[PDB]
């Protein structure tokens, strides 16, 4: 029993973790085999962070214009790209702790652990949603660019997040590895804001399954609705559209619990227009939305309490 | 202003 | 900016864990040179597990009733003793993979990082409390029994806590690497029951001091208080009495956001009696305890966002 | 009643 915010075990990423210092900036970078990824803006200045033009700076580097240091040992670099908001850093050695591995580029609403780092000495894991306006609620002081977030399946690495910046409102915005980012975010310092976030619908009804699924059916009703009726109400809420896709991917936890998708959002919509009243649901007086459907199945027991 | 960290 | 529940980086840990099955059941074992420690219920069938005697249990088992599987490797046992609640195995090679570390025992209200483990294999990483009662809100399954916390400073892992056992509530019971338990708790399956909980104090004020930190002061005010009519306070609202020990570990805080302790116990006075009135502190809608005066320091700015 | 894990 129990229902926390997990990370991945983060062991085959720490790994994989180097510092780049160019001129007098230094930030984090990813060696995979006999590469070193980072963010570009690791070649700025902070005259340049306004108005960059990448092309024109970068043109301006050799290769040993960059430094790249594996724990104590430096490592040389032999040739250089830019690939849209990263760098490519080709190095002498292939890292012999280089998992298996996969770059994917992840979908609002979906889950990734971090592996906060600086002066790529890594510091600490969380777990947190990509949210839908493409930003994510972190924890991240100068230095912390080119820390990476990442889901394990089996024994291979999916990464998904290289860190870039901070926004006014103190969340954070990045890159996946193909070094575009996230968002209609960009590489240097202007006038940029959050675009207004809403709830994750398909997460907050995982959850409340989880919630069933460890013992737990207090908020449930005898209602139920249909998805349009259910919108409607989500749109008061701030809560996301609701949609056939969403109903589908809940079909093994209504399995599970025997609870129907269409009833459970009869049960969150009520809970939404009448509150908690004082009570909690797995420890929480709030509704929890950085749960996906996949980090119930992986978390919770397969075996309801009935 | 947004920051590059 | 920002603040999360941050776990410190699981490799060194990961590269320790490995499986014990004796008999019918299969358990994680913390394979640290040529030892193995492992809960000794290890040792038990479900028969066994209501009054077991565990020197006679362990009296019937030689070497090679345990088999040790460090990944696919098999693990010889070349001999064995008991302590307290744990088996220490010794076996056939020395890990390579042991990093530099201690056994400490922790007292309530410290943090630790547990990796969660089934058969030998890592699955997660959290963080956690323990609570005043001596238990901690985890989350665990069957067979994660032998899943570790820790805590990592500069290079050298702190092991403190060892999983043993889940109480009825749904809270965790376990040990520390000397094979004592944390709390009144024993190896077997009777009526056992945490005791009544408190909300840790202590925390809650670092916590406070993290919001300030960050940037947010909405609920400071004019007052101040006395120790003694703080606790008069903290009584009514279920929260442990604050000591002079409490108010020196909050010194640096103090001096870091010039917010005197007594004057932030007065927030905290008036934020019990008032309640939040709809609003935040660093993203949440109630007072947070999981966060140590330490884990403010390591994780917010030096800086104060004045 | 508890349980072992």
């Amino acid at each position: 029993s129990g229902f926390r915010k997990m990370a991945f075990p983060s062991g085959k990423v720490e790994g994989c973790m180097v510092q780049v210092t160019c001129g007098t900036t230094t930030l984090n970078g990813l060696w995979l085999d006999d590469t070193v990824y980072c963010p570009r803006h690791v070649i700025c200045t902070a005259e340049d962070m306004l108005n960059p033009n990448y092309e024109d700076l970068l043109i301006r580097k050799s290769n040993h214009s960059f430094l790249v240091q594996a724990g104590n040992v430096q490592l040389r670099v032999i040739g250089h790209s830019m690939q849209n908001c990263l760098l490519r850093l080709k190095v002498d050695t292939s890292n012999p702790k280089t998992p298996k591995y996969k770059f994917v580029r992840i979908q609002p609403g979906q889950t990734f652990s971090v592996l906060a780092c600086y002066n790529g000495s890594p510091s600490g894991v969380y777990q947190c949603a990509m949210r839908p306006n493409h930003t994510i609620k972190g924890s991240f002081l100068n230095g912390s660019c080119g820390s990476v977030g990442f889901n394990i399946d089996y024994d291979c690495v999916s990464f998904c997040y290289m860190h870039h910046m901070e926004l006014p409102t103190g969340v954070h915005a990045g890159t996946d590895l193909e070094g575009k980012f996230y968002g209609p975010f960009v590489d240097r310092q202007t006038a940029q804001a959050a675009g207004t976030d809403t709830t994750i619908t398909l997460n907050v009804l995982a959850w409340l399954y989880a919630a069933v699924i460890n013992g737990d059916r207090w908020f449930l009703n005898r209602f139920t609705t249909t998805l349009n009726d259910f919108n409607l109400v989500a749109m008061k809420y701030n809560y996301e559209p609701l949609t056939q896709d969403h109903v589908d991917i809940l079909g093994p936890l209504s399995a599970q619990t025997g609870i129907a998708v269409l009833d459970m959002c009869a049960a969150l919509k009520e809970l939404l227009q009448n509150g908690m009243n004082g009570r909690t649901i797995l420890g929480s007086t709030i509704l929890e939305d950085e749960f996906t459907p996949f980090d119930v199945v992986r978390q919770c027991s397969g075996v309801t309490f009935q | 202003d947004s920051f590059d960290q």
